[PDB]
């Protein structure tokens, strides 16, 4: 019945500060109560790996940290219950990421095999806050045309596209010939830059024998910066 | 606080059997399932044992210096990220495990260099694009001529296409003056045990 | 004629004047009088195994104490029916396990307080002649320790949510040093290192007791801390700080009389070897007092 709380998302701006709280529920027990347990942060970038950042053992208001984040973070567990702080300043968008909290098993009795295990290893975790860092203002995109090429093509066939660059925020929407052009059509997902900032490509796979006669032309709209960009793709000088 | 060393990836047909090594420490590890979007969860700890709940098919076991983490049976249910840690904590690369619901499909590759108006704008940007594999995972390394290039790559998650396959993306943001000052560039994607490279040249246009 | 077997066990107490105490009146409805002729018979050249990790009374005992846990402890005999004997042993110093050659015929237990505490036993019987260190297998590290003292160190505890213990720094120190002394014996003259407990339960972590309707939760660090082992301030009295929890002024005094320890493994190619208090369960405090007994059916 016991679990770790967590709000869930937290939308801020590059150079704000945040803090992060992890309270425990349904403890009926009350085996939190006086901080027994050694209680953790783990830090998630998406589409990363697991980061241990530090934890705290409530009893004592002694915090520990990893060696990256000594200096950056700020953990601690003050209150009657201890709720588990993680204070975040001067965001940057490194630090982009889902951030979960865990307890430490600890020492603890296995009746079922009667051993005294020393618990090194975290059975409770919680559902994780996403925290997202964000510019203080929306970004047109930069468009810039993909000209055709058969290479990797089909037989008879050629690909060109639009690479749309540094955005924000999402969505932006792609359409080719005013909607006319929609078979082969393939818009791929945006990468989110270490910038903060989106990019995305929109390619479309064209018969070769038409790109001499027939015009080509990506149609960009980004709502929330009210930009559009209808950018002729052509093939190049050989 | 030691670095612990795990392959990337790793696939296998339903019913088959998978092992998942844990290179560095064998010593009190701990090994944690996440599903995708899922929150991490404890499958295993002191190396070989398992809480209440976790199925017997997984299994722990070390080989002096390193800890490992068998799969026995193969099961849907089982794809997902696998990260080991021990103590001190520091968790390991992470493990990628993939199970097959269909055939095999190696990656579509499409390297773009980059346009000329963007050369004018004094930026350039090697796209590359990747599609149709199976399962949903690949590594994507780039070349400056034959050495490897880590700088200025930006890559995505792969994501599900309409067909159940998969679709990334990879960037490598150069310079005008890296660009024109190489013989060529190289995005090579390799996927279950294959590799295709695309390369490109500033001399072609 | 016997065989080891498990039988029903019936509780019998001193159990009398019809007191408002919850622990008392329990003996009346569950219990009986204890027994006027507590005869015990000596065994001619008998020797026979025991095993106190797998004793079946630990179980009907810990039973019977969820009954009335459904205020002061009082003792509790526990005796047979008809068909069924306890054997008793008298080895002195028997760890609880092997063989006995002074067994003796016995129709019930001794006086038994069913006292609830972790880390610390309290007010129970004390180890004649030399300390002993008691395990199913010490080798291994996962399973519990049972330090059986022979020399029992008051422990005062006082509530003027705040609440503190005072035991004699002094006299701790000397019985530790004897525990790590017997501790250096069984494993090969190691350094013996204890240390307080890390992060686990709540039971694992402190010395936790009872009080006449007081739950104590006392900090034991200083108590297994090496700064007082082998001087300091350490001489005087220690003022553990406790905690009071609802699961004026009040006192309570008790014996120190067994510690529940867990060794650290690892720690194996070094020179030393390391303890920390609390370890098992509850079903590990009626051990510390039922290992020398046994039942065996006629
Ligand atoms: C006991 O006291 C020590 C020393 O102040 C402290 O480090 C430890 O966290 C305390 N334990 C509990 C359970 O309060
Ligand atoms: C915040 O961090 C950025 C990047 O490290 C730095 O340029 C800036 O000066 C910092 N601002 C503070 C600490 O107020
Ligand atoms: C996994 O490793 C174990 C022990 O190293 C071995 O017994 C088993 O055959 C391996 N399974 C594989 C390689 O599929
Ligand atoms: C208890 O004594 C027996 C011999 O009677 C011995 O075999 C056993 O190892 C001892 N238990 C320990 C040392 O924990
Ligand atoms: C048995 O134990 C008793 C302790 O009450 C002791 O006095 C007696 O000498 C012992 N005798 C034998 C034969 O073990
Ligand atoms: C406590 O121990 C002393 C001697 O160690 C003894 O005289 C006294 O009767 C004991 N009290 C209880 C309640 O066990
Ligand atoms: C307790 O036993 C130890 C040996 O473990 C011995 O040195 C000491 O004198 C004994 N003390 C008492 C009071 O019996
Ligand atoms: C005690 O534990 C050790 C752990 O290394 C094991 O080798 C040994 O067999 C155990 N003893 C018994 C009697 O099982
Ligand atoms: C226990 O401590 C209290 C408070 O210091 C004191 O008043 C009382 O006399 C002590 N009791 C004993 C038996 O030492
Ligand atoms: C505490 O123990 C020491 C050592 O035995 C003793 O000298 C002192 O009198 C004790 N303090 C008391 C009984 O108050
Ligand atoms: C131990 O016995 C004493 C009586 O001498 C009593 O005051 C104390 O409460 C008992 N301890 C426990 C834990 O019941
Ligand atoms: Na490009």
């Amino acid at each position: 019945q016991v679990q770790l709380v967590q709000p869930g998302t937290a939308m801020k701006s590059l150079g704000s500060s945040l803090t992060i709280t992890c309270r425990v529920s349904g403890d009926d027990l009350g085996s939190f109560h006086f901080g027994t347990y050694f209680m953790i942060w783990v830090r998630q970038a998406p589409g990363q790996g697991l980061e241990y950042m530090g934890g705290i053992l409530p009893s004592t208001k002694t915090p520990t940290y990893a060696h990256k984040f000594r200096g950056r973070v700020s953990i601690s567990a003050p209150g009657v219950p201890p709720v588990l702080s993680l204070a975040l300043t001067n965001l940057t968008y490194d630090d982009t990421a889902t951030y979960f909290c865990a307890r430490e098993r600890g020492r603890h009795f296995e009746p079922k095999n009667r051993d005294n295990l020393e618990g090194k290893f975290f059975d409770l975790w919680g559902r994780g806050t996403f925290v997202r860092v964000s510019p203080a203002s929306t970004k047109g995109p930069s468009v810039f045309p993909l000209a055709p090429s058969s290479k990797s093509t089909s037989g008879g066939t050629a690909a060109l596209g639009c690479l749309v660059k540094d955005y924000f925020p999402e969505p932006v929407t792609v359409s080719w010939n005013s909607g006319a052009l929609t078979s082969g059509v393939h818009t791929f997902p945006a990468v989110l830059q270490s910038s903060g900032l989106y990019s995305l490509s929109s390619v479309v796979t064209v018969p070769s024998s038409s790109l001499g006669t027939q015009t080509y032309i990506c149609n960009v709209n980004h709502k929330p910066s009210n930009t559009k960009v209808d950018k002729k793709v052509e093939p190049k000088s050989c | 606080q030691s670095a612990l060393t795990q392959p990337a990836s790793v696939s296998g047909s339903p019913g088959q059997s998978i092992n998942i090594s844990c290179a560095g420490r064998s010593d009190r590890v701990s090994w944690y399932q996440q599903r995708p979007n899922g929150v991490p969860k404890l499958l295993m700890f002191d190396v070989y044992r398992r809480p209440s709940g976790v199925s017997d098919r997984f299994s722990g076991s070390h080989s002096g210096d390193t800890a490992f983490l068998t799969i026995s049976g193969l099961q849907t249910e089982d794809e997902a990220d696998y990260y080991c840690t021990s103590h001190p904590y520091a968790f390991g690369a992470g493990t990628k495990v993939n199970v097959l619901r269909q055939p095999k499909a190696n990656p579509t590759v499409t390297l773009f260099p980059p346009s000329s108006e963007e050369l004018q704008a004094n930026k350039a940007t090697l796209v590359c694009l990747i599609s149709d594999f199976y399962p949903g995972a690949v590594t994507v390394a780039w070349k400056a001529d034959s050495s490897p290039v880590k700088a200025g790559v930006e890559t995505t998650t792969p994501s599900k296409q309409s067909n159940n396959k998969y679709a990334a993306s990879s960037y490598l943001s150069l310079t005008p003056e890296q660009w024109k000052s190489h013989k060529s560039y190289s995005c090579q994607v390799t996927h279950e045990g294959s590799t295709v490279e695309k390369t490109v040249a500033p001399t072609e246009c | 004629v016997w065989k080891d077997a498990d039988t029903t066990l019936f509780c019998a107490s001193d159990a009398k004047a019809h007191e408002t105490e919850v622990h008392n009146v329990w003996a009346t409805h569950a219990c009986v009088p204890t027994d006027p002729n507590p005869q015990e018979i000596h065994l001619e050249n008998v020797t026979e195994n025991f095993n106190m990790w797998k004793n079946n009374m630990v179980e009907q005992m810990q039973e019977d104490v969820i009954s009335l846990w459904d205020f002061d402890p009082i003792p509790i005999h526990y005796c047979t029916p008809a068909g069924y004997v306890i054997l008793k042993c008298n080895d002195k110093n028997f760890n609880g396990t092997g063989p006995c050659k002074n067994v003796s015929s016995v129709q019930c237990t001794h006086g038994i307080k069913p006292v609830v505490s972790t880390q610390l036993l309290l007010n129970g019987s004390l180890a004649e002649e030399e300390i002993i260190i008691r395990s199913e297998n010490l080798t291994n590290n996962a399973k519990t320790i049972i330090v059986h003292l022979n020399k029992s160190v008051e422990i005062n505890c006082t509530r003027p949510r705040k609440a503190y213990c005072e035991i004699n720094g002094t006299k701790w120190n000397k019985v530790l040093k004897q525990v790590t002394e017997k501790l250096k014996e069984h494993f090969n003259n190691k350094t013996i290192i204890f240390q307080p407990p890390s992060g686990g339960d709540l039971e694992i972590t402190m010395h936790h007791f009872n009080c006449r309707g007081e739950f104590f939760y006392c900090n034991t660090t200083q108590l297994f801390n090496n700064t007082c082992i082998g001087m300091k301030g350490c001489n005087g009295t220690i003022t553990l700080p406790c905690k009071i929890k609802q699961i004026g002024k009040i006192n309570c005094v008790s014996n120190i009389t067994g510690i529940l320890l867990t060794r650290d493994g690892g720690a194996n190619n070094t020179s030393n070897e390391t303890f920390r208090p609390g370890g098992g369960n509850i079903k590990d405090n009626w051990r510390s007092e039922l290992y020398k007994y046994k039942v065996v059916q006629i």
